[PDB]
Formats: C-alpha cells, structure tokens, sequence
C-alpha cells in the first residue's frame, strides 16, 4: 500500500543518488589514448551445409572443435568443424526448441523448447546410440538458455520468470530462483562457475548467486527486452545486447553502466553477443543479416561479418578463440577466422 | 591424403546426411497448422474431429496435416510467436455467441487484429472458425447484438447478424491483396469443416508451387 | 544443287542475326548468373529453368560463326570438320530447347492442376538424372549430321547450309515435322488446362496475380507459336512444291529469314521466364 | 495481497547495503586485463596460417 | 548387455565351402563396422576381413583374397562370412570383432566370444622382440613394440592399439591411439612413446594381467598384429 510503496520509492532513489555518487568519469575519456584495434577482417574458413530450417542456438564443447547445433527440423547435429563432419544427429521428441547446450566434458548435451521440459542426451554409452538420460519438467513456460554447470547441475531459464537450478541424479530443482517480472530470454555463468546473470524482458538484467538463490544486484537502464547476455572473460563485467540496437556493458562491482554500443544506420536488434579470448572484441549478432564486431573499449565498430541470406539468430567464440561461429535463420553455419 | 579411420568418418558422416536428407524430404510433405482461438471459443470442438504445446496429428484424403494448440503457453506471445512462421495456414477459431459480457467479441477483435496484422504472417493466409452457431441463434433470438455493436442498423435474425460479423472481421485485416482470409460456420455436425480446411490448404499449397517455377 | 542462292539475304539477315546475338549473349548470361549465383537450394523447373538457358547459350556459343557463313557474300570459308560442328549445335538448339520448353509447360502443369501428386515432390537427383536422359536422346538424335560430310559445294561459293535444302529422308524431314508439332499440342493442352484451373478458383483469383500469371501462360504459347510457325510452313512450301520448284529465288531467301525468327526465339525467351519471376 | 511489496522491500534492501568502488578503478582494471591478455588472442591479432587449424 | 556369439565351426575336408556367422545382440548393430580376426594354435592375431556400416566398403587380407566372403544382415543383426577352397593353413579360431569409426570413438572396443574351426591335411611389418618376459606382482613392467613405417598421421595423432588376451577367454582392448585410454580398464595401464618406437608401462603389476599383449596398427588397410609378448608368474 501506500507507505510500502513509500519506502520503497525513498529507498530506490537513494540507491540511484549512490549510483550517481560513486560514478566520476566514464572509461571513453581515460581510455581514449590507447590505439584503435584498427580493421578486422574476416574470411568464412568452413561452412556447414546438413540443416533444413532455422538455426536456433549453438554451444561451443570444451576442446573447441566439436559444436552442436539446434534446429526448428527437430535434429540436434554434433559437427567436427576442423572437417565438416556430421558426428551425431539426434532426433528430438518435440520439433520446436529454442536452446542448446554442451557438458564441459563432453558426456552431454542439453535440448528444451516450447515444450517446458529440458531433455538431457546421453553421447558416450556402450550400446553406441544417443539416448535420453533425463527429462526435467516443472517449469510452466517455454526454456530460453540452458547452461551445464558441471556434469550433474544444470542451470535453465524459463519464460515464466522463473530461472532454475536443477540436479541431473535425482530430477528435481535444488533451488528456484524468482525476483523478475517478465519473460527472461538468455543466461551466461561466470567463469568460476558460481554466479550467473540473466536477462528478462523488462529492461532489466539480474545477478543471481547458486549457493543459496537471491538477487545480489539489479542492472537496469535498457529501454526494451533483453535478447541476449554474456559474461565478461575476467567475471566482473558482462554485456547485454537488448531489441533497440543497442549493446551496454555492465560492471558487477561498480554497480553501474559503462558503455554503450549504438549506431544510427542499426534500428534491429541484437539477438546474441559473445566476447572474444582476451574481451577486447565484442561480437553482436544483429538481424540486420550480419554481425558487428565491437571494440569492447571504445565504442567503435572494427568490422562487419556480413555473410548470411537471414537474420542471425545465434553466435559463439570457442574457448582458445582461434575461431568464431554463428548461424542464421538460414540452415547455414559459418566458422569465421 | 586421408588414413583410414577419416575415411570410415566421412563415410559415416553422408550416411547421416542421407538420413537427414531423407527425413526432411519427408518431412516436407506435411502440412502445418498452426490453431489459435480466445481460450473458451470451442478449439476443443473444432480438435475433436480426427504441460504446453500439444500437437495433434491426423490424415484426410491421403494427406498428412499436423495442428499445433498453443494453449496454456501463457507468456509474451511476440517472443515465441516467430517460430510458427513458415506454417501452411493459421486457424483462428471465435466463438460466435461469447457476446454477453465479460464483450469477449472485442477481445477477439484485438486477438484477431494483432495476429493478422504481423509482420511474421505477412502471406499466410488465415482461416476463420466461427462456432458455436445455435447457441449464438438462440443468443440473438433472446436479446439483439446492439448490446457489444451500438452502431447496428438492421434485423434482428441471425443471417444478418452473422454477416454482419463475418463483414466486419474480414475487414479487421489490412493487407487485402498479400492476404486471403476464409470463413465457415462449423457447427454442422459432418466433416464439411476437414473439406474446408484441405481446400484452403489446397489453395495456399497451389500458391507457394506457382512460386518455384516463377510464374508469379 | 543450285548454287546462286539468290539476293537480298546479306544485306537483310547478318543485322537481326547481330542484334539477336547481343541481345541473347547478354540476357542468357545475366540469367546463368543469377541462377548459378542466386536463388539457391535447387528445386524443381529451376533445373529446367536454367537448363533451358544451358541450351540457349550454346546455340549463341555458334551463332557468329554462322551469320559470317552468309555475311561474306554468303560464301563459307572454313574446313568441314567444324561446319559440321557448326550444324550439329545448331540442331541441337533446335529440339533441345523444344524439349526444355515441353519439359517445363508439363512441369507447370502438375504444379498448379495437380498440386498434391508426389510427382511435385520429387527430388532434384531425380530431375537431373531425367535432364541427362532427355540430353543424351537429343545428342544422340543429332549425332547423325556430325558423323557424315554434307557439302554440295560445286562451286567456288563452298556450300554448308544443310537444311536438306532438297528432299529429305525420314531422319531429315518427318523428325522436323514431328518436333515442331508434338511440342505444340503439349504446350496447348497444358497451357489451357492451367488457365482453366487457375480461373475456377474465383477465392484465389481475385487478387490480379493469377491474372499475371495467366496472361504469361497465354504468351508463351502464343510467341513460341508466332516464332516457330514460319520456317514450318515455308519448308512444307518447298516440299509440296519439288516437282515445280527451281532454285526459287524468292522461297529461298525466305526460308531463311524465316529461321531467323527460330534463332531469335533464343534470344527473347530469358526476357520472358527469369524476368517475369520476381526473384 | 500486501506481502508482495514486503518482499520486494527486503530483497532490494538487502541488495542496498552493498559496497560500491569508484567507477574509474574498475574501468582501469578492465583495461589492464584486456592489455595484459591481448597477446594470447589470436582473433584480435591475427595468426599465421601456418599453425591456424583452419588454414584450409 | 553387450553379446557376440558365432557359430558355425568344427571339421571340414580342403576345398570345402563352410559359412561361418556371427550374431550380435545389444547394441545398434547397423551402425558398427564389423571385423574377423584369426588365431592359428599356438600363433598370433592377423585380420582377415572387415565390412563397413551399411555394407558400402568391404576390404580382405591379402592371403584369402579372392577366396573369403563377407556379408552382414542389419534387420537379423547376424554376421555372415563365407569361406571357399579351404587349405590346411586355415585352422584357426576367428573372432567377431566390433568397431565405431568417428572422431574421438575408440574401435575394437569388445571382441566376440569366438569360434574354432580345424582342416585335417608393402605391408607394414611389426616386430615385437621379446616373447616372454617373467613379471612378478607388485613391478613396474614396459612392453616395447616396433613398426617399419612412422605411425604419426599428419593430422597429428599416431594410430596403434593395445590388446591383451589373458589365458582362456577372447582379448580386450586396453589403450587405443597409443595414448588413450579404452573404456572400463583400471588406470594402472598407460602407454606413450614416438614414431616407429611405442612402450606400454605397467606400473605396480599384480595378478590377473598374466598373458599375451598384442600391438596393432590401423594406419593403412591391411591392419597387422604384433608377435605378442607373453606373461606369466
């Protein structure tokens, strides 16, 4: 009611005074004496013919050579992309699915939709087929990114404001997490594998913490639904690509905006960003039919990988960062170098 | 210059590709309905001759046609609603009496409007279900549409009532020419409502052919 | 052998033939571009789309060569081996552009009249295995003039132009009856049947789009018929008239020109198929 | 029901009472890595083909 | 789980044209490669015959080529081989070997129970050196196999496999690719070394690893097993 609401206004606003306090100059005017990273070219190395419909999602495995990829034909593909080979095809039980994902060592892989229910693929058995291990189910919207945390604990982020931290053994969720009021579209861990961000449809980006589940901090300051999330290599940054042609870069520590990526010729959205090695180079993939490699320091577009007949849907950097894929609406990948 | 076992994988990797070439040319011959409504209007009764999304597979006169219920998938309907583009056709089911209160034509109408008028489902055309027929007579029968229409001038029957509503639903579109939008009332008990869904998925069928050879 | 083949024909037929030849070259070639460049995935009556411009350009690839045979005063001047290069690919245009043309009016025909046949649902290994069937049987139609050497020179004014000229045999003359008459009655029939089925569709043919489409159906019949009737009638002319037929210095001369219009047929028909799809 | 704007209250209390560091130390941070680490990213500089897997 | 029964063994005079077959139940059968593998009594390993998933690529050792057919029915999951004009050197038990060919699988992982058959009367050559070595329990033991050829690949890994048959029973694979490890073994074995030289160390030995170790390569068809060096105490 009407005193709730007071403090909670008097509270918000003394956070936002704080905010504004502890900020002095933005990161353009002392980093501005450094060197532009200069052009950026990009060469399609291999190209990846075997799906029929739109690609959805792709994970990049831990050796960097092998990716799965998603596809609304109802078949999850394990590539080799040093050969273009086709090591799996997995037949999913529900043709729509809107996520993927790859164990860190390699045993699973993960699939969800519109279906609520994130199935789990058993790769390495001695009967030599793919089966399925586990199908969770719980959740009352469609899933958007599911990540491994490790070999037993998997993290997915539903349509109903809900992110989940399940458990592989026994089935059901160890912890919920809810503090959103909108649909949440992507998620991303951090390197230390113990917290994690996630981007609702509200305009607003949440820090979370798996130990115990609450809400460490709230990044607000989009205009639209965030499309996409990614962590910063170091774990104390990540960035947010939204729908109104804009990437920002947020700091966990400082609590506050850093940059933004905007440009007048680009008024579609960004349906994924991924950092590079180093996080000097910050790639978008618009759906203006190519991506935009930012320069993650200053502001400016190094380059263009414009090679796709559709919007791109989907991007990933392997973890040495010796390459870089993406797949558009389009049944094609492209392994850029 | 490739040993042994990069043979045998690149052999094991066109077997998979002639499995998955063979299943999506398979696959490719199935038509894809995609069935919305208000909830309440009838899908159930429409469904009925043969945790989220429910498909329903079912075969008429040598062809295979796959209906998608959305139903319980209570969200933002934008962010999920480009999955569906590509379908054959999209069936809108209205329930034609639901006009007492709680005025539920309005909210078709703005159901309608928002669906129709999308840029995913610029060219696929839409079918348009109206049910519920005798319940709806009787409806009008006992008290006269100016309860949700008060700019209504004509008879109090149900054949001008209907066309009344069949005009101004048809009219809620706006792309006239790019778009082609059917109507039938369904509460006959037969199996004219599968005839009339196989012949619009015949017309539009007909429509993406003339494409490929590029006769349009 | 008559070897004055008459007047008026250098100074009339080497422009259409150059202009035809321009216009061709460039209309075939931005068509093979933009098939081979654009519109991916290969589907059917695109083979045969871009398998009916394949045929197209390799009669340009000899058209040139050809027109100079006349353009020089009509007098040839080169060895036979490749005047009989130079008539094989020319009777391989012919009745093989024909049987593209054929090929895609029936392809039409089961994409709009039978839409739901698996015959539409065929693969594109297919169709190209069912391409490389027809090419072989029209090559292997043609090889007959290429293993022989037909030059009734007797006269400095070497003579190359083989169109029998003379009587003709059943290889020679009823062949080039049958082709120019089969493939008329295909494309009628199949033509009508389309039209027929598109206007009893009243929903769908209110939107002025099936007009189009019609109305493209109509004029491809009717300028295949409008190109290919002439040199028929006038070698049916010469046929019927060999008991009181001369040289003729009017019939030839004429026949030719009317071939001509056989070799422009190449040239315009991209203008019409690729132009008229909106990719 | 009222607990609603109870608990969104304390969840973002408990987030207020944080510590929060000068913008421009983390700025400079974030530069010092990303210089320190450019060396060992070949898609910023570019890698010869000569041990590039995908030099094909 | 996983089975290989064949059948089909016993006495047949020279020149005879007896079938050997092999079922299999268990496991995806069509989409495995599948093997034969011989063994004269008191011998070695040597191939014999190998037909690829969805019978596309079929191969034969040189000895019996000409002579030896393979088949294979996916739907009956049954291996078949048909064998003509046998001679006196044919005695041998012949095994029914599995194998999956991608990237990162490991081939020759199980070996079929095996069956014995009796007649009354440019390859890469692979030597092993030492036949028999005494071993006691609680040792650090190494195995050193040689090749003729350079095993290394360009692609950088050195294809060659280890194979143990303890006294009784069909072998198993232990090691493949010279440094991997196979499924299911302990940790205690583990093998490296280098072009045309590779060791398998053995540390702290005990019981139950007594028999014969076979070295084999996979770089070129025909496959060629080592003499095998034997183990007991």
């Amino acid at each position: 009611l009407d005193q709730l609401r007071q403090e909670a206004e008097q509270l918000k606003n003394q956070i936002r005074d704080a905010r504004k306090a502890c900020a002095d100059a933005t990161l353009s005017q002392i980093t501005n004496n450094i060197d532009p990273v200069g052009r950026i070219q990009m060469r399609t190395r291999r190209t990846l013919r075997g799906h029929l419909a739109k690609i959805y999602a792709m994970h990049w495995g831990t050796d960097s050579r092998l990716l799965v990829s998603a596809s609304q034909d109802g078949k999850l593909i394990i590539w080799d992309s040093y050969t273009t080979n086709k090591v799996h095809a997995i037949p999913l039980r529900s043709s729509w699915v809107m996520t993927c994902a790859y164990a860190p060592s390699g045993n699973y892989v993960a699939c969800g939709g519109l279906d609520n229910i994130c199935s789990i693929y058993n790769l390495k058995t001695r009967e030599g087929n793919v089966r399925v291990s586990r199908e969770l189910a719980g959740h009352t919207g469609y899933l958007s990114c599911c990540r491994f945390l490790d070999d037993n604990q998997i993290v997915t982020s539903s349509g109903d404001t809900t992110c989940a931290l399940w458990d592989i053994e026994t089935g059901q969720q160890t912890t919920t997490f809810t503090g959103h009021t909108g649909d949440v579209m992507s998620l991303s861990l951090a390197p230390d594998t113990r917290l994690f961000v996630s981007g609702a449809c509200d305009a607003s980006a949440k820090l979370w913490d798996v130990r115990e589940g609450m809400c460490r901090q709230t990044f607000t300051g989009h205009e639209s639904d965030i499309n996409a999330i990614c962590f910063f290599p170091n774990g104390n940054a990540f960035a947010t690509g939204s729908d109104d042609a804009t990437c920002r870069l947020f700091d966990l520590r400082a609590d506050q905006e850093l940059m933004t990526y905007s440009h007048d010729n680009i008024i579609c959205g960004i349906t994924s960003v991924s950092f590079s090695k180093s996080g000097r180079l910050l790639l978008a993939g618009y759906d203006d039919f190519n991506c935009n490699v930012w320069d993650a320091l200053k502001a400016d577009r190094a380059g263009v990988l414009a090679g796709h007949d559709n919007r791109v849907s989907c991007l990933g950097v392997t973890d040495d960062g010796m390459a870089v894929a993406t797949g558009s609406w389009d049944s094609f990948l492209k392994i850029w170098n | 210059t490739l040993s042994a076992e990069d043979k045998a994988a690149v052999e094991r990797s066109k077997m998979i590709d002639r499995n998955l070439r063979e299943d999506g040319e398979k696959a490719a011959r199935e038509v894809k309905l995609l069935l919305l409504g208000a909830g309440e209007s009838g899908k159930s009764t429409i469904v009925k001759q043969m945790t989220g999304i429910v498909e329903t597979h079912f075969t008429f006169k040598d062809l295979h046609f796959k209906m998608f219920d959305v139903g319980a998938q209570r969200s933002e309907r934008k962010k999920w609603i480009h999955c569906f583009e590509g379908v054959t056709a999209i069936i809108f089911c209205v329930a034609l009496s639901d006009y007492d209160l709680v005025n539920r034509m309005h909210e078709s109408m703005k159901l309608f409007d928002s669906i129709c008028n999308n840029k995913w489902f610029t060219d696929t055309s839409i079918i348009l279900f109206l049910n519920k027929k005798d319940l709806f007579e009787e409806k009008i029968k006992k008290s006269p549409l100016t309860i949700c229409y008060p700019e209504y001038a004509g008879s109090n029957t149900y054949e001008e009532a209907a066309a009344y509503i069949q005009c101004q639903f048809e009219d809620l579109n706006k792309r006239k020419d790019t778009k082609e939008i059917y109507t039938h009332f369904t509460c006959s008990t037969d199996t004219k409502n599968v005839q009339f869904v196989f012949d619009a998925v015949t017309d539009v069928i007909i429509k993406n052919n003339l494409k490929d050879c590029g006769l349009f | 052998c008559c070897r004055i083949e008459g007047d008026t024909i250098s100074q009339v037929m080497p422009p259409l033939l150059i202009v035809a030849f321009v216009l061709g070259a460039l209309g075939n070639g931005v068509a093979l571009c933009g098939f081979c460049f654009h519109m991916k995935t290969w589907k059917p009556s695109t083979v045969y789309l871009f398998n009916l411009a394949v045929a197209d350009f390799l009669l340009m690839i000899c058209l040139p060569f050809r027109t100079d045979y006349y353009l020089r005063r009509r007098h040839w001047a080169f060895g036979d081996i490749p005047c009989r290069v130079g008539l094989f690919t020319l009777a391989m245009n012919r009745a093989g552009s024909i049987v593209f043309l054929t090929v895609v009016a029936a392809d039409r025909y089961f994409k709009v009249v039978h839409p739901h046949h698996a015959v539409n649902t065929i693969s594109t290994r297919v169709a190209a295995g069912i391409v490389c069937t027809l090419w072989a049987l029209v090559i292997l139609g043609t090889v007959y003039l290429l293993l022989e050497n037909h030059l009734c020179v007797q006269e400095t004014a070497v003579s190359c132009e083989s169109f029998i000229m003379e009587s003709a045999n059943g290889w020679h003359d009823i062949m080039f009856q049958l082709e120019f008459f089969m493939p008329l009655g295909i494309i009628l029939f199949c033509s009508f049947k389309i039209v027929w089925s598109l206007r009893r569709r009243q929903q769908l043919a209110r939107q002025a789009r099936m007009k189009k489409a019609t109305r493209f159906i109509m004029v491809v019949a009717i300028v295949f018929i409008t190109c290919y009737l002439p040199s028929v009638s006038a070698r049916l002319y010469f046929l019927w008239t060999v008991p009181s037929s001369a040289c003729d210095p009017s019939v030839h001369g004429a026949l030719h020109i009317t071939l001509s219009f056989t070799y422009m047929n190449s040239m315009l028909d991209p203008l019409v198929y690729y132009f008229s799809s909106p990719s | 029901s009222i607990a609603q704007a109870r608990k969104l209250v304390e969840q973002l209390k408990m987030e207020a009472n944080i510590d929060r560091i000068k913008v421009s130390k983390a700025a400079a941070d974030l530069m010092a890595y990303c210089e320190a680490h450019a060396k060992e990213d070949p898609l910023l500089t570019p890698v010869p083909a000569s041990e590039n897997p995908f030099r094909e | 789980d996983v089975q290989l029964v064949e059948s089909g063994g016993g006495l047949v005079q020279p020149g005879g044209s007896r079938k050997l077959s092999c079922s299999a139940s268990g496991f995806a059968f069509s989409s495995f490669g599948m093997h034969w593998v011989r063994q004269a009594p008191e011998k070695g390993l040597e191939w014999v015959a190998y037909i690829s998933s969805g019978s596309g690529t079929i191969y034969y050792a040189d000895t019996v080529k000409g002579r030896f057919t393979i088949s294979r029915d996916d739907p009956k999951n049954t291996l078949f081989l048909q064998m003509t004009s046998l001679r006196s050197e044919d005695t041998a038990m012949y095994y029914c070997v599995r194998s999956i060919y991608y990237y990162g699988s490991s081939p020759f992982d199980f070996w079929g129970q095996g069956t014995t058959l009796t007649v009354s009367s440019s390859d890469i050559v692979m030597t092993q050196a030492t036949s028999s070595v005494p071993v006691t329990p609680g040792e650090s033991v190494s195995i050193s196999c040689r090749s003729s050829k350079s095993l290394l690949h360009s692609n950088g890994n050195t294809y060659l496999y280890w194979f143990l048959q303890r006294p009784g029973q069909s072998p198993q694979l232990l090691i493949y690719r010279m440094s991997n490890l196979a499924s299911g073994v302990p940790d205690r074995f583990s093998g490296s070394g280098s072009g045309t030289a590779f060791t398998l160390t053995i540390s702290r030995l005990e019981a139950e690893d007594v028999g014969v170790y076979y070295c084999m390569q996979h770089l070129e068809y025909p496959l060629t097993f080592g003499a095998g060096t034997k183990l007991e105490l």
